[PDB]
């Protein structure tokens, strides 16, 4: 089904977000890592905003 | 008063549309005026279902 | 009709009435392509 | 009025153009059916029965529309009884619909994938209708050649 | 298009055609009280012939 | 018969009342059973038997937890009921202690892992 | 006939790169939500091209039929690619890109099937602003 | 086998045919002779000699030979009527005639000699135009009526609203009541003009207090009937005087209770499976349904009769003067209307000519 | 035929076996309601749904007392 391209297309936004959140948070910890994702909450794209709002609501606990 | 009856005929259109009845705005408009005289609605349904069979049978 | 609607879908100046007209022409012309496929079907 | 409503309803049911005495025949069919029946569970409950078996087939918001579009008649029970008893009879897109990339505070969900094979069956419908239509055209003009 | 101008102009006094197309052509300037007397012409080349001149005057 | 009228009769048995008056409750029920209708969870029975024995044993009613094991044999001997799981699951879900972790234990496998 | 249908490929090409690039955190919140809304139409295009190859494996699809089936895509990609380049060259890399959508939306007031695609994008991308 | 009709629910006629929407001949019930034989309106012009003795009374035949006179009248004189060649249907009075039924059945047996026939139950035959199985049978012209049709046919009514007045009986009294209203309308020649005055200008009778107020206290008065046909003053005040018949026994020439309250009492003296269920969809005909608009007061009295009104509604069609015959036409011309059927030697062995024995 | 008795008996038994399982669980169900619920469940239906509704309708019924 388009040699998969139809189905991967939605994962391929989440994985690109997570790898690019990981390389950005690399080496930090504590409140310096809870801050490091609060950076990514400032974005228009409401799809990416939903992941990072969830992940920060975990890490902020 | 009167425009309440037209919008009544918009409710009684769209619900007849989603209930997928075969009806049209002329037959709807008269069927409510028959119901206002107290005529039996299942009896009306019995004439309406058989009249569409004859309507085709004329071809 | 194709060369006409090209030279009127190019350049913005033709106005809203010009657009809706060439939109109608595209739509009524669209079926003529369907028919040509029904013909192209034969061997 | 009373008898005149059966008169022109028969004219509405009669098709657009022998446009003469059939108009009496059909009236007799109407009277027959009416009086062979007459001599021989309210509306809200009735429509919920139809609300439900809509809501199981798909098409849930339509079913929602039905019940909200008629809770409004509290300020016509016999009129509704027409539409339900005639309900089967009839003759046989949006972008904001099921789209996570738009709107404001969309909550977390992770992959639906059924909302994709839904979307993929719609597009299969819009190719299959236009193949069955091409079959119904090619047979038509070829038949009168072969006949 | 032409009714999408008219059915707004009949309720709200605004117009936006870039390449000119609607018949109630406003001229520029004369924004003072003289607006009522002068500002809105009636473009004779562009009344759509499914309406009369009188109608194009009533909506003006 | 058909699920809608059965569901109406259900309402009329739990409610102490007649058919026309309870139509808002039937409206709520139609909203809730509707859509929640396909099998959500992969359904098999070795699990739903254990999940009840465990609860009877927890209550120290250890003999009933062996009476169940034979009542279930009888229910399965007769060959009538083809969807046993649902009515066991329903009765389990309705059960009450005659007198909270819930997540560490074995659970129903989620079915979302397959497509149709 | 091939050259006649190829402009939808280049029309797609230019919006894959638009959606990719204008996601980045430089470009303000609005340019993101515009690049976001457009993903939907890449799915629909990809879905389309899948089914036609499935048809082709049955032998039941011909280049003249492809030229019929492609026609809604021909329009709806060009309505987007000609919007992307207007944000590139315009550098409307802030709240000003809503002006470009509002003007383009009003321009298509004659066109319905094209006007909803443009009304969708301004209904979407304006939300952050 | 195109069936004919008679529709004589009172002193009136309605020659139905082939199930058509209206009867052809609609003359009032009269015969010929002091010319040797004629029909009613034709022989009524020569008033010096040629007249009729009301061969139909207000509600029923005056003598047994009057039915054969009606058979030899426009039922054979007019509209090419020939009962040997196609069926015909006869009306009836409340609870039917007996001697006139036997004589008219003998006329259908041997004189008109029809191989196919229908008879009786005209007040229930109105139900085919009333559009419901239960109802109320205020459904006749001329001088008499009684509103007792059916529960679902079956000759079992619950509403029994008869009275010593009717839709044209009260009109003939109100024609002479212009002289009782002080106008110069006591002459016999004014009965033709006052038949068109007191049935047209006497519109919409109302409640008694408003009718007493509008006659003298308010500036309603009457219409400008200063015509040369014999009109001095109109019956617009007589519309307000008509509550003395519609709500009082003897103040405007009747014998029973006033026509709203008597119908209310006779609809109260009833069973529960009918009457209320009859008034949920009942519908009138004749001079009662073709009334000048005074039926709203009867509907108000029908609301005031029972506090548990049960949504009582009674319909009244404009075409009601023909619909008492058209209802007959439907009720006879269905594809299964053989409940009151009489016929040829397949049914004439027991005799068509019986009163109530064989034809039932 | 006799198969209309032979199968009816199997229903008489499968129904009261289940009336036992439901009483060892101390549930509130009477004989009739249980018969509605298994008639539903044999059609295909998701038990989580009506099991929640049964408690909700009970809540309404008892809260009005």
């Amino acid at each position: 089904l388009r040699r998969l391209l139809v189905w991967t297309y939605d994962p391929k936004i989440r994985l690109k977000t997570l790898a690019a959140l990981v390389d950005h948070c690399q080496g930090r910890k504590g409140g310096e890592l809870a801050s490091a994702v609060h950076a990514y909450t400032k974005t228009g794209d409401p799809y990416m905003r939903s992941l990072v709002q969830h992940i920060l609501s975990l890490v902020s606990h | 008063n009167l425009n309440a009856v037209r919008e009544t005929m918009d409710v009684l259109l769209e619900i007849s549309r989603i209930l997928n009845t075969g009806l049209d705005m002329e037959t709807l408009s008269i069927c409510v005026r028959l119901c206002e005289q107290g005529i039996n609605p299942e009896a009306l349904s019995s004439v309406i279902k058989e009249l569409r069979k004859a309507t085709e049978a004329l071809k | 009709i194709r060369r006409y609607t090209d030279q009127r879908s190019l350049d913005r100046s033709f106005g809203l009435v010009g657009q809706s007209f060439c939109a109608a022409l595209h739509q009524e012309l669209r079926e003529y392509y369907r028919l040509l496929s029904v013909l192209h079907s034969q061997l | 009025s009373i008898t005149q409503l059966f008169d022109d309803l028969c004219e509405a049911l009669l098709p657009a153009a022998n446009r003469k005495r059939a108009k009496r025949s059909l009236k007799k069919v109407a009277y027959n059916a009416l009086f062979t029946n007459l001599f021989q569970l309210p509306a809200r409950n009735k429509i919920l029965m139809l609300s439900f078996d809509l809501r199981v087939g798909g098409l849930g918001p339509k079913a929602d529309r039905l019940e909200e579009l008629v809770e409004e008649l509290e300020a016509v029970g016999s009129v509704l009884d027409l539409l339900v008893q005639l309900a089967g009879s009839g003759p046989p897109r949006d972008y904001f619909l099921n789209n996570k990339h738009v709107g404001r505070n969309v909550p977390y969900s992770g992959y639906d994938c059924d909302d994709l094979s839904v979307f993929e069956m719609d597009v299969q419908s819009l190719i299959s209708r236009e193949e069955c239509l091409c079959h119904s055209m090619i047979q038509e003009t070829l038949q009168v050649m072969e006949a | 298009p032409v009714l999408s101008f008219l059915y707004r102009w009949i309720y709200d006094g605004e117009l936006e055609d870039t390449y000119h197309e609607f018949f109630v052509a406003s001229d520029p300037t004369v924004k003072t009280d003289r607006l009522w007397h002068d500002k809105y012409t009636l473009r004779k080349s562009m009344i759509p012939s499914f309406m009369t001149m009188d109608q194009s005057r009533k909506v003006l | 018969k058909s699920p809608n009228v059965l569901l109406q009769n259900l309402c009329c048995r739990i409610l102490g009342r007649s058919e026309a008056d309870v139509a808002q409750q039937f409206q709520y029920a139609v909203r809730v059973i509707g859509s929640n209708f396909a099998p959500t969870v992969e359904r098999d029975e070795f699990l739903v038997a254990e999940k009840i024995k465990k609860e009877l044993i927890r209550q120290r009613r250890e003999a009933d937890a062996a009476l169940f094991s034979e009542l279930h044999r009888k229910l399965h001997s007769q060959g009538v009921l083809k969807n046993k799981w649902s009515i066991l699951y329903l009765l389990l879900s309705l059960s009450e202690d005659p007198r909270s972790y819930a997540t560490l234990f074995a659970q129903a496998l989620p079915r979302d892992a397959h497509s149709t | 006939l091939v050259h006649r249908i190829l402009p939808v490929a280049a029309s797609y090409s230019a919006v894959t790169r638009f959606i990719e690039e204008k996601s980045s955190f430089e470009y303000g919140q609005v340019n993101h939500a515009l690049a976001a809304a457009m993903r939907t139409l890449v799915k629909e295009h990809l879905i389309l091209v899948s089914q036609l190859e499935q048809l082709h494996r049955q032998g039941l699809l011909s280049l003249q039929k492809l030229w019929f089936y492609i026609q809604p895509a021909m329009r709806t990609m060009d309505i987007l690619a000609s919007l992307a380049t207007s944000v590139d060259k315009g550098e409307c890399l802030g709240g000003s890109t809503l002006s470009l959508l509002h003007d383009r939306s009003f321009s298509y007031t004659g066109d319905s099937q094209a006007q909803e695609l443009c009304l969708y994008l301004t209904k979407a991308a304006s939300a952050p602003y | 086998v195109a069936a004919l009709v008679v529709d004589n629910g009172s002193g009136m006629c309605k020659a139905g045919f082939a199930g058509d929407d209206a009867p052809r001949a609609v003359f009032p019930s009269i015969v010929g002779r002091p010319k040797d034989s004629y029909v009613g309106d034709e022989a009524q012009s020569k008033r010096g000699i040629l007249t009729l003795k009301y061969p139909i009374e207000h509600g029923i035949v005056t003598n047994w030979d009057d039915m054969e006179k009606i058979w030899h009248h426009t039922f054979y004189n007019e509209l090419r009527v020939a009962p040997e060649e196609h069926p015909v249907l006869l009306t009836e009075a409340p609870l039917n005639p007996k001697a006139n039924r036997e004589k008219m059945t003998q006329i259908m047996f041997e004189t008109f000699n029809t191989p196919a026939m229908y008879v009786a139950i005209q007040a229930v035959l109105s139900l085919y135009a009333s559009g419901r199985t239960t109802g109320i049978v205020l459904d006749s012209g001329d001088g008499v009526s009684h509103t007792v049709p059916i529960y679902e046919g079956y000759a079992l009514p619950h509403a029994i609203l008869r009275l010593d007045l009717a839709g044209r009986d009260l009109t003939d009294y109100l024609m002479k009541i212009l002289t009782e209203r002080g106008y110069s309308f006591t002459t016999t020649e004014e009965r033709e003009i006052v038949r068109d005055i007191k049935e047209k200008l006497c519109y919409v009778a109302l409640d008694f207090e408003q009718e007493m107020a509008t006659a003298a206290s308010s500036s309603s008065l009457e219409k400008s009937y200063e015509l040369k046909d014999g009109q001095v003053i109109t019956i617009g005040n007589e519309r307000f005087r008509c509550p003395e018949a519609l709500f009082q026994p003897s103040f405007l020439g009747m014998e029973a209770c006033g026509i709203h309250e008597t119908t209310y009492n006779s609809i109260m003296k009833c069973d529960v499976d009918i009457r209320k269920d009859l008034y949920a969809n009942t519908v009138l005909s004749g001079g009662t349904t073709m009334y000048p608009g005074i039926a709203d007061r009867m509907q108000k009295e029908i609301t005031a009769l029972a506090p548990s009104t049960m949504k009582i509604k009674i319909i009244a069609p404009p075409e009601r003067k023909y619909s008492v015959w058209i209802g007959g036409s439907i009720l006879a011309s269905l594809s299964t209307f053989q409940q009151m059927w009489i016929s040829k030697q397949e049914y004439d062995e027991s005799g068509p000519s019986i009163v109530h024995r064989k034809c039932f």
